[PDB]
RNA sequence: GUGGUAAAGGAUGUGGCGCCGCGAAGACAGCCAGGAGGUUGGCUUAGAAGCAGCCAUCCUUUAAAGAGUGCGUAAUAGCUC
């Protein structure tokens, strides 16, 4: 039932320092800076990170559960690293990479173009699928969203930008 | 061994029926063959007396359609004793009738075979069980006995 | 009724006799602010229970109407106001026991009496039977 | 039913209250005392009590006594005991009320009707050593107009009944509905 | 920014008190399998087949499934508790 006391698995080898207020998680495919609440203990142990909240108040617990999750994401993203996959679903629409720039054909008046932001890698496998990749989770969650958000979903058609898997929902009409 | 696509449950008579509704919409616009598909649905319905048996249907990938016959409603084993053609409007107030549980037992033994309840000792109660949300209650001798 | 003509208002003083037991039904209603509940009123949260359930057990009312609602025509100063634009009220003490149920679950009597609640100008409050007789 | 009871004195009643200590008073023909229970424990007991089943009070002195509820005050505003009087028994017949439990639901119930219990009890004359928990009642010839007076009755062994015996013990009404409203809506 | 000044009524705000139910014979949560038989309940109704309304109190294959919680459809199957 507590996400915060059970403890973070560390593979090898990825180097993990805690510093006042902060944590700095290395690793093979780059660093990370996780910011803590002075009020939590990190401890470093053999293999192995853990959490321990000062009290068992309700913003200790939201805290401690919280820590835990971003400091394992942090592990996770740079050892694994942390990649989602977009569908493109239309007529017209089509995706295609040009430098590490991503270009796109979603039925507007002119071809959109989105630049890779710092420590984040487009990939085009097909025209129709756009793979984002890197090390940070939120950083990549985020810049999937945005270029989500150029054409979303249609209501009444399959027709837009679609997350991996996401259920297509649709509205009848005449 | 089989094909299937799409279960279906229709009621029509052992022996006498019609293209018409809601039949109709069942296997019309599904497409339908009734040259050979009736040709062996009206063999199983040749020796059995007249019903409102409900054929359970399972419309195969082939177009076809299974002609299981099972079991009669459990309306149709209540109202057989009593002569009517259907029941009370309102089964708590009303009753229409009050056959007893004698005529429930031997007309349950053709109700059995397509359900999957063992012994005709809790196969009667499930004929006049139904019977009381139908406006008809009953009255029996041996029951709970004891000792 | 029949009674005789107009009555003083007369300041209500604490829920001296406001103030009963459930001695009909199951569950009741009961008050928890003094007030004058119009004649309309009763009516309205009778009507909103019988239509909550339909065909349900039995209501009653440990309440009556009584005391006649005076009113002038928006004018100023002559005799007292005829009246009678509410008609009658009812004076009701905090805890006076009003409106009782019975013949129906636990879920019917609360949400009813839960509904006739809101039709009424105090905070209400719903009770069981306890055992507390007399 | 067994229950903790102290002994009272000069004490703050309001104060006694306020420590959630009940008021009570013990007493019969011979005796007259002050005391206190608690209120927690005076709850759950008083459920599964009343009046009805009889109850033993303890006392410091070790003292077991027969007691019986004859009233209890209640104060206003969200229901609450204020006071409790306790009838401390003996071995003569006396006055009490004695539960009832109508078993097997009448015709009109069954056909859409409600059961309008008047009394959840009888008041009859008995010995402390006759305690019926519960007298039967085989209602179920009743119809929505039908009614059972405190003359058929069944009637304990040699235990008499104080109140009259033309008493509307229980009856049975009729289940108002909207389309009644449609007749109130004219008239 | 309550305090720095408004009510019926509403909410997984926060702390405190207590009663009730389930749990080391292994629970709630998320996660893997079934979710059904005569049944398509009686009756109303153009259609009412677990699913507009009126009315209510069966059993069995079984470790398990309420003659039935909602959505979906003309009625279905479905999703699932
Ligand atoms: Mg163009
Ligand atoms: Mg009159
Ligand atoms: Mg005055
Ligand atoms: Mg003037
Ligand atoms: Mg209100
Ligand atoms: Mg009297
Ligand atoms: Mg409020």
């Amino acid at each position: 039932s507590r996400i915060g006391r059970l403890p973070i698995p560390v593979p090898k080898g990825v180097s993990v320092e805690v510093a006042p207020g902060r944590v700095k998680v290395k690793g093979p495919k780059g660093e990370l800076e996780v910011p803590v609440s002075p009020e939590m203990r990190v401890v470093v142990e053999e293999g192995v990170v853990r959490v321990e909240r000062p009290s068992d108040e309700r913003r200790h617990k939201s805290l401690h559960g919280l820590t835990r999750t971003l400091i394992a994401n942090a592990v996770k993203g740079v050892s694994e690293g942390y990649s989602k996959e977009l569908l493109i679903k239309g007529i017209g629409y089509r995706a295609r990479l040009v430098g590490r720039a991503l270009e796109l054909t979603v039925g507007f008046s002119h071809p959109v173009v989105v630049e890779p932001p710092e420590g984040i890698t487009f990939e085009v496998p097909e025209p129709t699928r756009v793979r984002v990749s890197g090390i940070d989770k939120q950083k990549v969650g985020q810049v999937a969203a945005n270029i989500r958000a150029i054409r979303k979903p249609s209501a009444y058609h399959e027709k837009g930008i679609y997350y991996a898997g996401e259920p297509v929902r649709l509205k009848p009409g005449k | 061994m089989k094909k299937v696509v799409a279960v279906v449950k229709l009621q029509l008579p052992a022996g006498k029926a019609t293209p018409a509704p809601p039949v109709g919409p069942a296997l019309g616009q599904h497409g339908a063959n009734i040259m050979e598909f009736v040709k062996a649905f009206n063999a199983a319905t040749a020796n059995m007396g007249d019903a409102i048996v409900p054929v359970e249907i399972t419309i195969y990938a082939d177009r076809s359609f299974t002609f299981v016959t099972k079991t009669p409603p459990a309306s149709y084993l209540i109202r057989k004793a009593a002569g009517l053609e259907k029941g009370a409007h309102k089964p708590g107030r009303e009753k229409v009738g009050r056959i007893t549980w004698e005529q429930v037992l031997e007309i349950a033994k053709q109700k059995m075979p397509d359900l999957n309840t063992t012994d005709l000792e809790a196969a009667a109660r499930m004929i006049a069980g139904s019977a009381r949300s139908m406006g008809v209650e009953v009255v029996g001798a041996p029951e709970v006995k004891d000792a | 009724r029949m009674k005789y003509r107009k009555q003083q208002r007369g300041r209500l003083k604490g829920a001296t006799k406001g103030g009963d037991y459930v001695a009909f039904g199951d569950f009741g209603l009961v008050a928890l602010e003094p007030a004058w509940i119009t004649a309309q009123q009763i009516e309205a949260a009778r009507v909103a229970m019988v239509r909550h359930f339909r065909r349900g057990g039995k209501i009653f009312i440990r309440i009556f109407p009584d005391k006649p609602y005076t009113k002038k025509p928006l004018e100023v100063r002559m005799g007292k106001g005829k009246g009678n634009v509410e008609g009658y009220v009812a004076v009701v003490k905090p805890g006076r026991v009003m409106f009782e149920v019975a013949g129906v679950t636990e879920e019917q009597a609360m949400e009813a009496l839960r509904i006739a609640g809101h039709k009424l100008p105090i905070k209400t409050k719903i009770v069981r039977r306890d055992a507390y007789d007399e | 039913y067994r229950l903790k009871a102290y002994y009272r004195e000069g004490e703050k009643p309001s104060a006694l209250r306020r420590a959630g200590k009940l008021p009570g008073v013990m007493y019969n023909r011979h005796l007259n005392r002050k005391v206190y229970v608690d209120l927690v424990e005076f709850d759950k007991v008083f459920r599964q009590a009343s009046i009805h089943h009889v109850i033993v009070l303890e006392l410091p002195d070790g003292q077991s006594l027969p007691t019986l509820v004859r009233q209890v005050n209640l104060d206003k505003r969200r229901r609450r005991p204020e006071h409790v009087d306790f009838f401390v028994l003996s071995d003569e017949p006396v006055e009490m009320y004695v539960p009832l439990r109508f078993v097997g639901t009448p015709a009109g119930v069954r056909a859409g009707g409600v059961l309008q219990e008047i009394h959840r009890d009888i008041l009859v004359k008995v010995s402390p050593r006759n305690i019926p928990e519960f007298i039967e009642v085989d209602v179920s010839g009743l119809e929505i107009g039908d009614s059972l007076h405190a003359s058929d009755l069944k009637l304990p062994p040699g235990v008499e009944l104080a109140v009259s015996p033309e008493e509307t013990i229980a009856a049975v009404v009729p289940p108002e509905d909207v389309e009644k409203l449609a007749e109130e809506a004219a008239a």
